[PDB]
């Protein structure tokens, strides 16, 4: 019934939101659907975080089935703005996508957030 | 046609396309290209599948049970689940369902009598969901090939220790393991099972 | 069935679990009437779930769903079509292609 | 003739935000582009390509096209109203060039 | 030390106090600082790269313009890697005014990480101090009362402190894991300076070389405000409306209060759809998940009060009075005379000891100093919002 589903809870989003936001100092976060696809297609993509308010909905939901394709996972966070903030960028974000790169700082917490995003869905 | 983007050959006798096994994208397709024995695979038998979500590797099994054997995909989810339907609008092999293999008594008049199984599934109960797939559809002695994924059963533990208990899982219900297989470099911390389904002299 | 949507019809009971008209209707003939309380006439069943909608349907009866009922049901499957003698108007193999991708697209619902 | 009316028809019903920010003509060959509609959504802005103007244009056009095609692909329902909302973004942009 | 001596908060009447808001020549007003003498002074940065003065001494009607002082791309970097930046005038983003509280030179300062402080009447340049660092875009300022000292945060984790009266670094102080946004300073010798997104925030001791550490912890991200009205308590205002009052008793708030200026305006059906079925518009909307809270885009308490105000693109800067016990505020009013995006507020004094005649200033604009950070903004224009308060 929902095509927003999952979404997830606001401590939750919060870790998501401490994840992107370290992802980001990382520079291993890709930001936006333009480079979520590029991330998926090559084969790159951890998994993605998606912010639902956007205008319209379903400019992302190419990231749900794309993400059911190649294994990845993917949730949906309820804020745009402090998404925002989570990528550190005065315009609201409501796309960015976690990376493989063996350089992390964030190698154990992308895992961290992965699992109760993979309990999720 | 590409089926998702392999390379494919064409031959010619007084054409034939062969559609090129990319390992990667399938652990049964790494499982043969690491190398096996006893395959219960068949260019004519009847075979099941459970987790084929879409074509990855459903379509080369279609493929290698050919013009004669047919594929029984087993699946749940409804955008990889469609997928499999209109890419079985080519091959009459395949027929998926969209039933959930917890209950596989629940599209039981569907097939009748398969002889070979596969899994492909991430959910830890493994040996119990194909357990009850070969209690009532496998033929007596067809084989299971399980493809276990270790840090999706049970990620806390050990890494043999995965393999080694649901193979005494299997052994519980009559599913003696022939022989095991890792295949690490094509993806690492898996496995395949080959085993054969004896329910008639286990010892 | 007289159709397959019929065939439709009746896997959009059983994947519930639920009974059909003629899943009810066969039964009435097939299976007459002994008694209620003891001595029941009994079917095997492969489906435990549908055996409350069975009994529902049929007070009389014992349903059945055990391995033995399973290794006879495995077995008709095993021998196949061939315990029809005659019956089976057409082969079962033609019918699943149908049945399958019908319930498939009833499933996924596109 | 009668071809070209059913084609932008079934374009109006199926894909109306490919037919309402291009057309039904670069649409409907959109869709055999990619071979189907579901090979248009994971392909990306720049991994698409259609016809200062083919650097810009045909890279921002793509993007919102695509965009369309993915609204296009999950809704069960699709509207006219926000293709021509998707359309009026290249349309600003257009009046930049 | 000093404990909270003032109990005038029963007299303010907000429902007969006048609220004003005037209009500017200048866009994107990022704060607004105001100056007493122990005449009336205001000090504004505008993103036109601009530094106005403005005088608020007549209460009965509008502030009226005093001068101005615009930057520009003339005063570029002449080599762009170097580790000055001692030019004159402002090339990117300002972020703060500070006029001392002897009112004798006042300093703006921004991304392009100088300090740039002036003099009052000629509005001419009188130094420049570069944060020679290329990291260190300086945010926010706190200056200490019947003094020069000037606590200053940056972007690289770094809180300076400077002197005005002698063009001088005394020390920098360090800790923050995340980069600073705001920071609060009083009559002595401390200041509070709280985090982006690591909610940890820091009641300094500026001789000592010592910090604490205040977690609080809708779901919060950011500590967006915070200011001093006394010693051992001080004020937070959050993203998630967590506004939280501060003791020493506790690590953990002698107050928390929820969303204070409302819920926000609930996204368009329409724009979130697109779906020529309306059974599906709220499909998308998830009920009460998608909901989400106000922040506090300005808190401002006057010193060793029991009244602090709280300002947010609502369109409602709320009012809370402290009970006598200190330990917990209450609702007083609300302040809807202006909308837009609130960015800083000081309020000034006048009058006898007995009755005081005040003047609200708050700084309306349509985006932060520290970002855009808005969607489907209602009712907002840039200027500065006064509001003429008596008893």
């Amino acid at each position: 019934n929902p095509k927003a589903f999952p979404l997830a809870d606001a401590a939750l989003t919060q870790q998501i939101l401490d994840v992107v936001q370290q992802a980001a100092n990382l520079r291993q976060l890709k930001k936006g659907a333009n480079e979520a696809t590029k991330t998926l297609n090559r084969g790159i993509s951890e998994f993605i975080i998606m912010a639902a308010d956007c205008e319209p909905i379903e400019i992302l939901l190419h990231l749900p089935l794309l993400c059911e394709d190649k294994n990845v996972p993917y949730v949906f966070v309820p804020s745009r703005v402090a998404l925002g903030r989570a990528c550190g960028v005065s315009r609201p974000v409501i796309a960015a996508s976690i990376t493989t790169n063996d350089a992390s700082a964030i190698k154990t917490q992308i895992y961290a957030v992965k699992d109760k995003i993979e309990t999720l869905l | 046609e590409s089926v998702y983007g392999e390379k494919r050959i064409s031959v010619e006798e007084p054409k034939v396309e062969y559609r090129v096994w990319n390992p990667f994208r399938s652990k049964l397709a790494a499982g043969i290209m690491g190398g096996l024995d006893e395959l219960f695979i068949a260019p004519g038998k009847k075979v099941l599948y459970l987790g084929a979500a879409s074509g990855t590797s459903v379509s080369h099994v279609s493929d290698v049970v050919g013009p004669e054997g047919v594929v029984y995909a087993v699946e749940f989810s409804h955008r990889p689940g469609r997928e499999l339907i209109s890419m079985a609008k080519k091959r009459p092999n395949i027929i998926p369902i969209i039933e959930d293999a917890r209950h596989p008594q629940k599209y039981r008049m569907l097939i009748g009598m398969v002889d070979c199984v596969f899994a492909d599934v991430a959910q830890p109960d493994q040996a119990r969901i194909i357990a009850l797939n070969s209690h009532m559809f496998l033929k007596d002695q067809g084989g299971v090939v399980i493809s276990i994924k270790a840090n999706c059963i049970d990620s806390t533990v050990d890494a043999e220790t995965v393999f080694a208990r649901e193979v005494q899982k299997l052994r519980e219900e009559r599913i003696k393991p022939l022989e095991q297989l890792t295949l690490e470099p094509y993806e690492r911390d898996h496995c395949i099972v080959v085993g054969r389904y004896m329910r008639s002299g286990l010892k | 069935f007289k159709g397959a949507a019929e065939a439709l019809e009746n896997a959009n009971d059983i994947s519930e679990g639920l009974v059909s008209e003629s899943l009810k209707a066969i039964l009435d003939l097939n299976l007459p009437k002994a008694s209620s309380k003891k001595k029941n006439i009994t079917l095997a069943i492969s489906d435990k779930n549908l055996g409350p909608s069975i009994k529902e349907e049929f007070p009389y009866v014992d349903c059945i769903s055990n391995e033995l009922a399973q290794d006879l049901i495995r077995g008709v499957r095993l021998h196949g079509e061939k315990l029809f003698k005659g019956l089976q108007s057409g082969d079962l193999e033609r019918a699943q292609l149908g049945l399958g991708h019908a319930y498939s697209r009833a499933k996924v619902k596109f | 003739r009668q071809l070209y009316d059913y084609l932008c028809e079934k374009m109006h019903t199926v894909a109306p935000n490919l037919s309402e920010l291009i057309g039904e003509v670069i649409g409907a060959r959109l869709i055999s582009h990619a071979g189907s509609l579901t090979n248009l959504s994971k392909q990306a802005a720049s991994t698409v390509q259609i016809l200062k103007n083919k650097g810009r244009i045909s890279r921002y056009l793509a993007n919102k096209c695509s965009m369309a095609s993915r609204i296009d692909n999950y809704s069960e329902e699709p509207s006219n109203v926000f293709g021509s909302v998707l359309k009026k973004q290249v349309e600003q942009r257009l009046e930049f060039y | 030390q000093g404990r909270v001596f003032r109990y005038f908060g029963d007299k303010l009447l907000i429902s007969e106090a006048k609220q004003s808001f005037t209009r500017v020549g200048e866009n994107n007003l990022t704060c607004i600082s105001c100056f007493q003498p122990v005449r009336l002074f205001a000090y504004t940065v505008s993103k036109d790269l601009q530094l106005t003065k403005y005088d608020i001494t007549d209460f009965s009607k509008r502030p009226k313009k005093l001068k101005y002082a615009k930057g520009g791309a003339k005063y570029i970097p002449t080599s762009k890697h170097e580790y000055e930046n001692t030019t004159e005038g402002h090339y990117d983003e300002i972020l703060t005014v500070a006029a001392s509280p002897d009112g004798k030179y006042v300093v703006t300062g921004g991304r392009d990480r100088k300090l740039i402080v002036w003099s009052t009447e000629s509005l001419s340049p009188v130094k420049v101090i570069p944060t020679k660092d290329r990291r260190g875009e300086v945010l926010s300022l706190a200056f200490r009362k019947n003094s020069d000292q000037l606590y200053a945060s940056c972007a690289d984790f770094k809180i300076r402190t400077y002197s005005i009266n002698q063009f001088s670094q005394l020390e920098i102080l360090y800790g923050h894991h995340d980069i600073v946004e705001d920071i609060s300073a009083l009559a002595m010798e401390r200041c509070v300076t709280v985090g982006a997104r690591d909610r940890t925030a820091m009641l300094w001791k500026i001789p000592d070389e010592t910090r604490l550490t205040f977690r609080g912890g809708f779901c919060e991200g950011s500590i967006d405000v915070v200011s001093m009205v006394d010693d051992f308590h001080f004020i937070t205002g959050s993203d998630n409306g967590n506004i939280c009052l501060w003791s020493l008793a506790k690590k953990k708030p002698i107050f928390t209060e929820r969303i204070a200026h409302g819920i926000l305006p609930e996204p368009s059906f329409n724009d979130i759809s697109g779906e020529t079925d309306e059974e599906l518009r709220k499909r998308q909307l998830q009920g009460k998940k998608l909901l989400q809270p106000f922040w506090i885009t300005s808190l401002y308490a006057i010193p060793y009060s029991n009244v602090f105000i709280s300002g947010s693109w609502s369109g409602s800067l709320k009012v809370w009075k402290i009970s006598d016990n200190l330990r917990s505020f209450e609702l007083l009013g609300e302040l809807s005379g202006a909308k837009g995006v609130v960015t800083k507020i000081q309020v000034v004094e006048s009058g006898k000891h007995g009755k005081e005649k005040f003047r609200i200033l708050a700084s309306i604009a349509k985006e932060h100093r520290l970002g855009r950070w808005i969607a489907n903004v209602s009712g907002a224009r840039n200027g500065i919002y006064s509001a003429v308060i008596d008893q």
